[PDB]
Formats: structure tokens, C-alpha cells, sequence
């Protein structure tokens, strides 16, 4: 599910699914 | 950066892992 | 939308929102 | 942290924000 285009609350999501436990950080200008 | 990396091109798990915690 | 119990993608989803261009991070064991 | 500020016990902006970059 993670090779595509990912975008918005879209991307988000594929973090926190990805990161899971860990969490992760969003920085959409760096 | 990451919406440059996966909303403008395709998104990769190497990519979404580097900002997992 | 922000004064409730928010777990899950439903948290992250609120980070997202309020946060807007900015980003968040989201660390769930700190 | 923020699962135990809001989703343990009732979320609020103030403790949102604190996680806004």
C-alpha cells in the first residue's frame, strides 16, 4: 500500500501504520 | 522532503521509515 | 472536534488538522 | 505523553499544539 502517491491525511496515515509503536514525525516544508 | 518524496512522486517504504521514530 | 478522548489514527488525524502546515510529531511511549 | 493527555483522559488544543512543529 506504501508505493503510490501519498498525500495529505493520506501520507499521514501510511506513517502511523508503518511506524506503528515508534511513532514518527510529518514535516511537510524540510 | 517527505510530501516532495511521496505526494509529488511515488512514496517508498525506505522513505516513510526514515521518519518513523 | 478536539475536546474528546482521541486515540489511534483518530489522534493522529487531529495533529494533522490542527497543525496544519507546520506538521506534528506523534511519539505514543513519551 | 499524548496517548496518556488524549486518549486516556480528554484531549485539548493546548495539548495539541504542544506538538505542532
Amino acid at each position: 500500500f506504501v508505493n503510490q502517491h501519498l498525500c495529505g491525511s493520506h501520507l499521514v496515515e501510511a506513517l502511523y501504520l508503518v511506524c506503528g509503536e515508534r511513532g514518527f514525525f510529518y514535516t511537510p516544508k524540510a | 522532503g517527505i510530501v516532495e518524496q511521496c505526494c509529488a512522486s511515488v512514496c517508498s517504504l525506505y522513505q516513510l521509515e526514515n521518519y518513523c521514530n
